[PDB]
RNA sequence: AAGUGUUUAAGGGCGCAUGGUGGAUGCCUUGGCACUGGGAGCCGAUGAAGGACGUAGGAGGCUGCGAUAAGCCUCGGGG
RNA sequence: CGUAGACGGUGAGAGCCCGGUACGUGAAAACCCGACGUCUGUCUUGAUGGUGUUCCCGAGUAGCAGCGGGCCCGUGGAAUCUGCUGUGAAUCUGCCGGGACCACCCGGUAAGCCUGAAUACUUCCCAGUGACCGAUAGCGGAUUAGUACCGUGAGGGAAUGGUGAAAAGUACCCCGGGAGGGGAGUGAAAGAGUACCUGAAACCGUGCGCUUACAAUCCGUCAGAGCCCUCGACGUGUCGUGGGGUGAUGGCGUGCCUUUUGAAGAAUGAGCCUGCGAGUCAGGGACAUGUCGCGAGGUUAACCCGGGUGGGGUAGCCGCAGCGAAAGCGAGUCUGAAUAGGGCGUAUCCACACAAGAGUGUGUGGUGUAGUGGUGUGUUCUGGACCCGAAGCGGAGUGA
RNA sequence: CUGUGGGUAGGGGUGAAAGGCCAAUCAAACUCCGUGAUAGCUGGUUCUCCCCGAAAUGCAUUUAGGUGCAGCGUCGCAUG
RNA sequence: AAGUCCAAGAGUGCGGCAGUGAGACGGCGGGGGAUAAGCUCCGUGCGUCGAGAGGGAAACAGCCCAGAUCGCCGGCUAAG
RNA sequence: GGCAGCCAACGUGUUGGCUGGGUAGGGGAGCGUCCUGCAUCCGGUGAAGCCGCCGAGUGAUCGAGUGGUGGAGGGUGUGG
């Protein structure tokens, strides 16, 4: 019972290759260059999944500390106030509060002032 | 009514052989061997030790001789002769090869092991002290042949 | 195997300094035309079962087929001196609707294996050749008082 | 075919009636005068097979 | 005046659509492989096994045949 | 219709279309078989068991010795068989063998010769079959195949199948010197045109869409403007739980495999694609573990009868008692002078006693003891034994 | 010096001797066969996922880049 | 004596199947060396790498933080 | 929010608690290929193969969903 291993062994060449679609050279062309690009763009994947979430805080950090220095606050301030007057807005919704709408953003820096101690540099 | 496709191997019976060498995903490169060496190739036979004396040869033979002319006895416990005849009776070899206490085609000798309580005419090759006893104790009668 | 396909005496080229790879024979299993390396070779196939699981599974298999009254006796297929498909696939017609019928006649019976042998679905056998592997494939057993008697008295001692 | 027994392993050790393999100890054959007889009678008699040793000795003596 | 700001493709990349080359894959087969049951178990100086050269109305190869040369005679079969 | 539903072919799956199949019938001649006669030979100028001695019973042989060979037996205490050399008998109250040798007993009758059956094999012929291959497979050889070719020679030794149902194989016209094509026809199809079934990938073009000429890129991945296409909705261009293509730009980012303490490594291997290329099989092998049958039993091997996978086959094998070097004894046995300790053995557990807390023993009762044969899996043994690779060794030959 | 014909063959031949030459090969030619020689050495060994998961130490070794046994992994059973 | 104890997936015994037996650097105790080596040889219920991804040290197996079941366009922290 | 391994509780399929990096290596359960016993189904109103579209599964992979090409054999179940 002899097999030819053909129909079996072109089924995987056919899922990476046009899997590889859109690689410049012969990494769109070749199973095996396309197979070891495989590798590495789905490790890719996997590392910038899990840092995306890291990416885009970043991204809401630095627009929230843009807008509250416009306010004529620090950022860090400004999260220390919102964290003590109990209103707990993630930084997503509060970079666009900063950018959709800038008026309540003004009272939410307003508010976060009216909540934060009368000296900072205070030993407490 | 069952017919041919309705039969099935009992649970557990067959197992599926380990195909090895047939990827990474299994047992890969090295087919379960590891790495080189004697052991990656080939094999060791089991009577090597690494060159120092092997176990076969640094332990004395075992003292004595085998004595072609040995006398063997194909051996009955008097307690099974209770069992066997459920009344006693003449107890001969070969009605007691046919309730499978000795081989066919031997010497049988009757060892008292048991506690024998029926009436019973033990014919055998030769009889144990003990074995004589139980059977004349116990109001049968005992003959070698 | 790598010895026997024909040729492959020759190492085909030197050892060393040619840049080619190390080959020992034109026959190694990784040319074209070489040896095969783990291939078939000649087997026998059968294995030597207990006589009394075959007795059983014979026993079970018949005792199947008895439970759902998958089982009949005749006195013979078709009246003698001659063979008759057609009448013979009458008489079995009425006696079953079923495709497959085993029949079981005695090996000197002719005329009525004869008469029975060319319909498609019907297997003929002897008494003293019934196995498990046939009663499973009828959905009857169609039987001869002289077979049922046979098998029966081959095994009532 | 058939396997063979060790020959060199059978005659030097043997099963009990249970099962356990027994061996004969050493350094008993000659050169004995300056050997103590306590140190010569704790030489003689069978003892078992070491457990590491059990597993090729099955081997040897079963072929 | 200062500022801003589309459009280049010699050539290249990617996707698609369309072909060429190539001879895999599927499905096969005037070929093989392993056996089973029989037969016959030797041929040769009455020249063997195997060949050379020839041989058809027209050139070669394979087959058949041998200067009686894809054949000659007799006996059967068959059409 | 069927004693024929085997298998093929015929324009696609045919028992009733063809060849056949089941079943019957047929040989002039040659050859192979028997059978009956001529023929050939022998036995009967003759049979039988007795009663008492002499002769005969395979000679340069047996035996013996030296040196070898072969026996399970490697010179060993070494018989039996046997070669070369030397020496060398008896004819039956002889001689040979029974593992040195001797005695007694037993078996036989060397140095003369023929012999069927049961056993081994297949160049060749016939008929079949395959949980065999299916064109890089199977024979080296589906085709010029031991061919072409390579070598002085022994010798080595390839590659090459598929139009269609049927050649109906493209008349005629046009461009071209032809090759090749374009119309027209053939055909079910010419995305079947004797470069011919299907026609993948590598590789090579052409057309369109997006992008790209201030930019240091393991060539991706995540975020992403702009453009292009498409699906819905409202409507008539802008959103939407949308989907594709391409991507200016920004963050991160040192190939794969081997082998290494550690390789992106400037260590190895790999130009690319397609096809191929490595733990297999045999065995009542060994050990272990599943599963099944029977169970103190379990099972047959050769073999015999079955057009079968079925049935007989008790020879053996394993379990059933051990201790001992052995004679032997036997729930014991060995050692020993020891009812004196220890070794091994008495399935295992429960209780009740009697003795010591030096590790518990002894005994009376009870319970009662599990193996074996198929077969799957792992490992193993003997085999080329997971696959590939030397330099070299031997035998017989070919070459000045 | 040269043509034609011939002879010597592999542990052999031939050598004004270099281990030269013996069919582009010679510290023992080539072919086939033993034969799939043997290599403690290098290389390669092909699908997936789930659970667990080392060692690079000791001892011996004609041993030191190999192996045996121990240690250390896994699975099954017993104990807890 | 407790603790852990819907777990360490812990000990110990028997068995089936192993791989391993070239280790590296860092902390502490030492031999050899010149109290040199990214040297060499030992000890360590020492660690990490090997066999470890992620964050820090510019880059940077072995240092510091922390042990990756998958997803999220949530939050809090560790070394820094 | 999804999965899985070990274990526990009621109880008999749920829930809960712990756990789920990993080479050599051990164990378990599966994907795809071919040949076959038995059973069913599909196919010149177009099988296989190939090329796509639109989808699916935790993975090998799937598409008795669909088109193009193609021209005669295939699928599925349960064993070998
Ligand atoms: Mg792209
Ligand atoms: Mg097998
Ligand atoms: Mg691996
Ligand atoms: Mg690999
Ligand atoms: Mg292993
Ligand atoms: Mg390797
Ligand atoms: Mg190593
Ligand atoms: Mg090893
Ligand atoms: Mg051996
Ligand atoms: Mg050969
Ligand atoms: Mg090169
Ligand atoms: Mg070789
Ligand atoms: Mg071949
Ligand atoms: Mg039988
Ligand atoms: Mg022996
Ligand atoms: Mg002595
Ligand atoms: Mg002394
Ligand atoms: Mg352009
Ligand atoms: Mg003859
Ligand atoms: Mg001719
Ligand atoms: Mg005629
Ligand atoms: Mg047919
Ligand atoms: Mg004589
Ligand atoms: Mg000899
Ligand atoms: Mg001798
Ligand atoms: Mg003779
Ligand atoms: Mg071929
Ligand atoms: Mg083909
Ligand atoms: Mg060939
Ligand atoms: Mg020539
Ligand atoms: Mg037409
Ligand atoms: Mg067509
Ligand atoms: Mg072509
Ligand atoms: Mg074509
Ligand atoms: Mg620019
Ligand atoms: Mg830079
Ligand atoms: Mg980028
Ligand atoms: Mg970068
Ligand atoms: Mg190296
Ligand atoms: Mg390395
Ligand atoms: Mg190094
Ligand atoms: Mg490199
Ligand atoms: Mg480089
Ligand atoms: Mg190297
Ligand atoms: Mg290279
Ligand atoms: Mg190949
Ligand atoms: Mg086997
Ligand atoms: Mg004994
Ligand atoms: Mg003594
Ligand atoms: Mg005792
Ligand atoms: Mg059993
Ligand atoms: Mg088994
Ligand atoms: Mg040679
Ligand atoms: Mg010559
Ligand atoms: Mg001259
Ligand atoms: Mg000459
Ligand atoms: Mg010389
Ligand atoms: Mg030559
Ligand atoms: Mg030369
Ligand atoms: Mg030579
Ligand atoms: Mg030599
Ligand atoms: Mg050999
Ligand atoms: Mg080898
Ligand atoms: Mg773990
Ligand atoms: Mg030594
Ligand atoms: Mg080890
Ligand atoms: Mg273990
Ligand atoms: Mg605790
Ligand atoms: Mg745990
Ligand atoms: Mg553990
Ligand atoms: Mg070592
Ligand atoms: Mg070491
Ligand atoms: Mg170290
Ligand atoms: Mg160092
Ligand atoms: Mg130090
Ligand atoms: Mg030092
Ligand atoms: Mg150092
Ligand atoms: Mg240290
Ligand atoms: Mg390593
Ligand atoms: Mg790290
Ligand atoms: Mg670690
Ligand atoms: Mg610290
Ligand atoms: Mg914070
Ligand atoms: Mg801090
Ligand atoms: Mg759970
Ligand atoms: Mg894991
Ligand atoms: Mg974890
Ligand atoms: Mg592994
Ligand atoms: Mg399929
Ligand atoms: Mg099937
Ligand atoms: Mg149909
Ligand atoms: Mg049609
Ligand atoms: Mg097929
Ligand atoms: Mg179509
Ligand atoms: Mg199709
Ligand atoms: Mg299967």
């Amino acid at each position: 019972a002899r097999v030819k291993r053909a129909l079996n062994a072109q089924k995987k060449r056919r899922t990476v290759l046009k899997a590889s679609k859109g690689y410049r050279g012969q990494r769109s062309r070749l199973y095996r260059k396309a197979k070891e690009q495989q590798l590495h763009s789905l490790t890719y994947a996997y590392r910038d999944r899990r840092a995306r979430k890291g990416e885009f805080r970043k991204l809401w950090i630095s627009r929230i500390n843009a807008a509250a220095r416009a306010n004529d606050i620090t950022y860090n301030r400004l999260i220390q106030g919102l964290k003590a007057a109990g209103v707990e807005v993630d930084r997503k919704n509060l970079a666009e509060l900063a950018v959709s709408d800038p008026a309540a953003f003004t009272a939410l820096v307003d508010v976060a002032r009216a909540a934060l101690p009368e000296d900072v540099n205070a030993p407490s | 009514v069952i017919k041919l496709h309705d039969l099935k191997p009992a649970p557990g019976e067959k197992k599926a052989k380990t195909r090895v060498g047939r990827g990474e995903g299994s047992k890969g490169k090295t087919a379960g061997r590891g790495t080189k060496g004697t052991k990656a190739r080939k094999n060791v036979p089991v009577m090597f030790e690494g060159g120092q004396m092997p176990i076969h040869m640094r332990l004395p033979k075992l003292k004595g001789f085998k004595n072609r002319f040995r006398t063997e006895y194909q051996v009955v416990n008097v307690g099974d002769i209770n069992k066997a005849f459920p009344q006693g009776g003449t107890v001969g070899v070969d009605e007691l090869v046919a309730k499978g206490l000795v081989r066919k085609n031997s010497l049988v000798k009757v060892l008292g092991d048991g506690k024998l309580t029926v009436k019973v005419d033990v014919t055998a090759n030769k009889f144990s002290g003990s074995a004589r006893e139980a059977i004349t104790a116990a109001g049968g009668s005992a003959t070698e042949l | 195997t790598r010895g026997e396909v024909s040729g492959g005496g020759k190492k085909p080229y030197r050892q060393k300094g040619t840049g080619r790879a190390r080959q020992g024979s034109t026959r190694a299993p990784q040319f074209t035309g070489g040896g095969t390396v783990h291939g078939p070779k000649p087997r026998d196939y059968s294995q030597r079962t207990p006589k009394k699981m075959i007795a059983a599974a014979l026993r079970g298999a018949l005792s199947d087929r008895a439970r759902n009254d998958r089982i009949h006796a005749v006195t013979e297929l078709v009246e003698g001196q001659t063979p008759s498909t057609k009448s013979a696939k009458t008489f079995l017609g009425t006696l079953t609707e079923n495709k497959k019928v085993l029949v079981v006649i005695g090996r000197t019976d002719e005329v009525g294996a004869k008469s029975v042998r060319n319909l498609p679905g019907v297997h003929v056998i002897s008494p003293d050749q019934l196995n498990t592997y046939d009663v499973l494939n009828a959905d009857d057993v169609v039987f001869s008082v002289e077979a049922l008697n046979a098998y029966i008295s081959a095994n009532s001692k | 075919p058939k396997a063979k027994t060790h020959s060199g392993a059978s005659k030097r050790f043997r099963r009990t009636g249970t099962g356990k393999i027994v061996r004969q100890k050493a350094n008993r054959r000659h050169l004995l005068e300056h050997k103590p007889t306590k140190r010569t009678r704790r030489l003689d008699g069978r003892t078992t097979v070491s457990a590491a040793d059990n597993s090729r000795i099955n081997k040897l003596l079963n072929g």
